[PDB]
């Protein structure tokens, strides 16, 4: 049981999803064809890898994942990759056309052709399964395909599986390493579209992640292989409740009860430790109390915002390795006190820990040092709504002037469904602001 | 692939077109008989845009023309042969610089011969992303004959781009006085049924011919090699292995706000280091308008730097360029100017940069066009070659407003402010 | 108790029910309106291509009479 089918939706979709399986792969020692030499159960099993890994009796375990981009290239390169052999054909769907940097072209125009045959592939996968849990949706928000198609397929996901748990990891955009000016509007579009359709959602900001990258592993201009490693780390912390386990594993699920206070305020902000280079770990060991203080560092987060400039509503901590409660304990008081950790008025402010202890893996000559232990947070500030803010006012810029809002009346949608997207946001940072007030 | 059909319709239009053929034919690796022999896969990768293969390559291009002259000299010439026989689409008669002559009495001849290729070579296609015109717009064939062929085109294929690297004018390159209303005519046409016109000025290719390569008597050649290379330029992201508006739409998608404004200024540099390649390409003496940006605001922007060299070095000079003069970038368009950045450098240049930029002072050109218009037009002169066609003055009356409107929509924009 | 607990059981089904069915709705109205909003525009061009054509057969009317 417990099984977790993951898709991955346009070029940044299906390229961290590159990662992320790569990654998964060294994590449990499965091969580039499938075989895991550490299992003896052949063709099944109810191992903790299995909530992401099917098999074959010939030995092979497989992704239980879904790749889908509106244009063959990218998803090409995975099918004549190192890992071509991980996955079978019909996993990988690609079409002929992309979106144009257009949500309307992926939610309806192009979208509508192949959205079908992706749900198909789907039920293919989810009837291979004895108890599923839900879905991995890994998309960007800039994309065409990425919110267009995604919007979509969420809204038939949730007609066609009902209230199964559906999770998003979300490319936010950020202008080092854009690719189209209209970003913003098809963030919002999709951002309004799925706000209904998704359980738990987390933002990865590139910017964050760019600085990241060139701050700690010093990189000139990070690319998006760079980028889409740390990510990985980041997807395979959190994914980690679910793919092993120990006496001090807590399920994601649980978290999410925690994380999520409200249906709307379900967008948790990540942060990472330790993001260092192999020449520095080089004879310098993090200690507990070193990675999770640097959880608190705005500048290890994965979105752009100041939590103390909001308050907590829940902050959970994921470690990963040699990591034992006393000293996480410890720390997290040490912390509270040289630090400030508000929290809303009706929420407990302890914090949720979590240990697994299968120390981190790191991609061969990738520019990640393997480290001893690892952590990442998830918590629940008012404050990751600056970045809805940042989105919200770049499109009203240029909504304002109505531009390039053409491109998309020209392919079906109105000027309505605009209006109405901006409105959900303005509700959604009205929402924000409520639930951080304090009360009578 | 994603294929585009490339189209060449007049003297000028078949000359720049043949030069660009010969150009990103060696870029790819393409000896003039149709067989690669280069090195590098990056040259074969995105080959399926520009060229059919059939182990040989053939340029998906259709030739046209009113006269037999031009595309002869095209078959005699370098790469003559590169060209499918059977595209060579032409009539005798000639068009006489009458845009009349082109649009609707003898290029109405000719058209249905011509969109017989095009259907031919679109329905070989795996998708078609769309078309693309070389042209100029003071003649007769290409100016007239061309627009025919664009509204042609969209007819039968509404959902596609109509693209056009478009010659506008300039007495100090040629004599044809009607000119001025040819040009009215098709821009006319080109508001209307393309997605985006590159605005080839003669004017500027002139003077930077004369006051800058300091050739004191310009050739068609020395301006042609200006736009061979700027053309190369402006398609390399489409024909080179990449991300960054790599097709035809998203091209369309991240410059055109609006869907009149269409109409983008080439620059090309050298014509160093990414601090020179970024500066002279942003200065206006690299313009291939005649516009001084300086004049006006840039709207949208995409830059590509083609060569070795740092992407740290690119980013900072491109940051420095907005930076500094963020007076001439438009601040209701946020982030409007994307840069890409190609390996693979331009024949004898190790490093070049090429611009495209969606600016408002292109209202300039179009004004200088209308001036020019009004002087004959106030005095209904020449006239007479084409009300003879069956044209009416309303005709060129609809014509001229419709720039002066494109202009006054150029300037609102400009003045416009965000809070 | 028991009718209480049958109706909170009675009450979750209807309720995902209901979920599944306002977003069948509510997508089919928006995939049925997109349609017809792009097909509107397709016709309108290609009319006024169409328009543009007839005038050009109007030029060439008026030209072979003078
Ligand atoms: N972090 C990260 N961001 C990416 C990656 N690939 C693309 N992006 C970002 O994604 C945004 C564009 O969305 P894409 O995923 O490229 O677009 P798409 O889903 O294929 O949509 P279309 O091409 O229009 O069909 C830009 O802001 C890029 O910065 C990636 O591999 N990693
Ligand atoms: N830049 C550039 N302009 C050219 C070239 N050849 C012609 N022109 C310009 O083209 C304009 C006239 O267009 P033509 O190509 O001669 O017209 P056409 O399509 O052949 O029409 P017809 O003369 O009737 O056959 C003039 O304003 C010239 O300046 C060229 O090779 N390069
Ligand atoms: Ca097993
Ligand atoms: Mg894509
Ligand atoms: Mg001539």
């Amino acid at each position: 049981m417990r099984e977790c089918i993951s898709i991955h939706v346009g070029q940044a979709g299906v390229q961290i999803g590159n990662a992320c399986w790569e990654l998964y792969c060294l994590e449990h020692g499965i091969q580039p064809d499938g075989q895991m030499p550490s299992d003896k159960t052949i063709g099944g099993g109810d191992d903790s890898f299995n909530t992401f890994f099917s098999e074959t009796g010939a030995g092979k375990h497989v992704p239980r994942a879904v790749f889908v981009d509106l244009e063959p290239t990218v998803i090409d390169e995975v099918r004549t990759g190192t890992y071509r052999q991980l996955f079978h054909p019909e996993q990988l769907i690609t079409g002929k056309e992309d979106a144009a940097n257009n949500y309307a072209r992926g939610h309806y125009t192009i979208g509508k052709e192949i959205i079908d045959l992706v749900l198909d592939r789907i039920r293919k996968l989810a009837d291979q399964c004895t108890g599923l849990q839900g879905f991995l949706v890994f998309h960007s928000f800039g994309g065409g395909t990425g919110s267009g198609f995604t919007s979509l397929l969420m809204e038939r996901l949730s007609v066609d599986y009902g209230k199964k748990s559906k999770l998003e990891f979300s490319i936010y955009p950020a202008p080092q390493v854009s690719t189209a000016v209209v970003e913003p509007y098809n963030s919002i579009l999709t951002t309004h579209t799925t706000l209904e359709h998704s359980d738990c959602a987390f933002m990865v900001d590139n910017e964050a992640i760019y600085d990241i990258c060139r701050r700690n592993l010093d990189i000139e201009r990070p690319t998006y292989t760079n980028l889409n490693r740390l990510i990985s780390q980041i997807v395979s912390s959190i994914t980690a409740s679910l793919r092993f386990d120990g006496a001090l594993n807590v399920d994601l699920t649980e978290f999410q009860t925690n994380l999520v206070p409200y249906p709307r305020i379900h967008f948790p902000l990540a942060t990472y430790a330790p993001v260092i280079s192999a020449e520095k770990a080089y004879h310098e060991q993090l200690s507990v109390a070193e990675i999770t203080n640097a959880c608190f560092e705005p500048a290890n987060q994965m979105v752009k915002c100041d939590p103390r400039h909001g308050k907590y509503m829940a902050c959970c901590l994921l470690y990963r390795g040699d990591v034992v409660p006393k000293d996480v304990n410890a720390a997290i008081a040490t912390i509270k006190t040289k630090r400030s950790i508000q929290f809303v008025d009706w929420c407990p402010t302890g914090f949720k820990v979590g240990i697994n202890y299968q120390p981190p893996t790191v991609v061969p000559g990738g520019d990640l040092a393997k480290v001893q232990r690892a952590v990442c947070m998830l918590s629940n500030t008012t404050a990751i709504a600056e970045a809805w803010a940042r989105l919200d006012h770049k499109f009203d810029l240029m909504y304002a002037k109505r531009a390039f809002v053409h491109w998309y009346v020209g392919e079906g949608m109105e000027e309505g469904e605009f209006s109405e997207a901006r409105e959900d946001m303005a509700a959604l940072e009205k929402d924000y602001e409520e639930v951080g007030v304090d009360s009578v | 692939m994603r294929e585009i059909v490339h189209i060449q319709a007049g003297q000028c239009g078949n000359q720049i077109g043949a030069k660009f053929w010969e150009v990103i034919s060696d870029e790819h690796g393409i000896d003039p008989t149709g067989s690669y022999h280069g090195d590098s896969d990056l040259q074969l990768e995105r080959i399926n845009v520009y060229y059919n293969e059939a182990n040989k390559y053939v340029p998906r291009a259709i030739l046209v023309d009113l006269e037999p002259g031009t595309m002869d000299s095209v078959r005699s010439g370098p790469f003559g042969q590169i060209f499918r026989p059977d595209n060579f689409v032409f009539g005798q008669s000639g068009a006489g610089n009458n845009w009349a002559k082109g649009h609707y009495t003898e290029g109405a001849e000719l058209v249905d011969s011509v969109l017989d290729v095009v259907r031919k070579e679109s329905e070989s296609c795996d998708c078609l992303q769309g078309f693309q015109l070389t042209h100029s717009l003071g003649g007769g064939t290409g100016s007239g004959m061309g627009t025919l062929l664009i509204s042609k085109i969209r007819e039968e294929y509404p959902d596609r781009i109509m693209n056009t690297f478009s010659v506008m004018p300039s007495p100090k390159v040629s004599d044809t006085v009607v000119e001025p209303y040819n040009a009215t005519l098709s821009v006319h046409q080109l508001v209307e049924n393309t997605d985006e016109t590159y605005c080839i000025d003669n004017e500027a290719l002139y003077d930077i011919c004369f006051r800058t390569l300091k050739l004191t008597t310009p050739t068609y050649g020395d301006l042609n090699h200006l736009v061979s290379a700027t053309m190369s330029g402006v398609t390399t992201c489409l024909r080179f292995p990449g991300q960054l508006n790599a097709d035809l739409r998203k091209l369309a998608v991240n410059m055109v706000p609006f869907p009149r404004l269409h109409f983008f200024m080439p620059g090309f540099a050298p014509l160093l280091t990414v601090p020179e390649l970024t500066q002279q390409m942003f200065d206006s003496k690299n313009m291939m308008a005649a516009c001084d940006p300086r004049h006006g605001r840039y709207l949208t922007v995409a830059a590509i730097f083609r060569g070795r060299m740092s992407m740290k070095e690119v980013d900072e000079q491109m940051l420095n360029v907005q930076n500094k003069n963020s007076s001439y970038f438009v601040e209701w368009i946020p982030n409007n100017v994307k840069t890409a950045v190609c390996d693979i450098p331009p024949r004898g240049l190790k490093m070049s940069a090429t611009f495209i930029g969606n600016s408002t002072a292109i209202q300039e050109l179009f004004k200088r066009i209308s001036e020019q218009f009004t002087a004959m037009f106030r005095r209904k002169a020449f006239l007479h070659w084409y009300t003879g066609e069956g044209m009416d003055e309303m005709e060129f009356t609809e014509a001229e407003s419709n720039m002066n409107d494109l202009v006054s929509e150029y300037q609102q924009y400009q003045d416009a402010t965000a809070d | 108790k028991r009718e209480h607990e049958r109706e909170v059981i009675q009450k979750a089904i209807e309720e995902n029910n209901n979920f599944i069915k306002m977003a069948k709705e509510k997508l089919a109205q928006k995939m049925e309106s997109n349609k017809e909003n792009r097909e509107a525009h397709l016709a309108a061009m290609l009319e006024r291509l169409q328009e543009k054509d007839k005038h050009a057969e109007e030029v060439r009317k008026n030209k072979e009479l003078k």
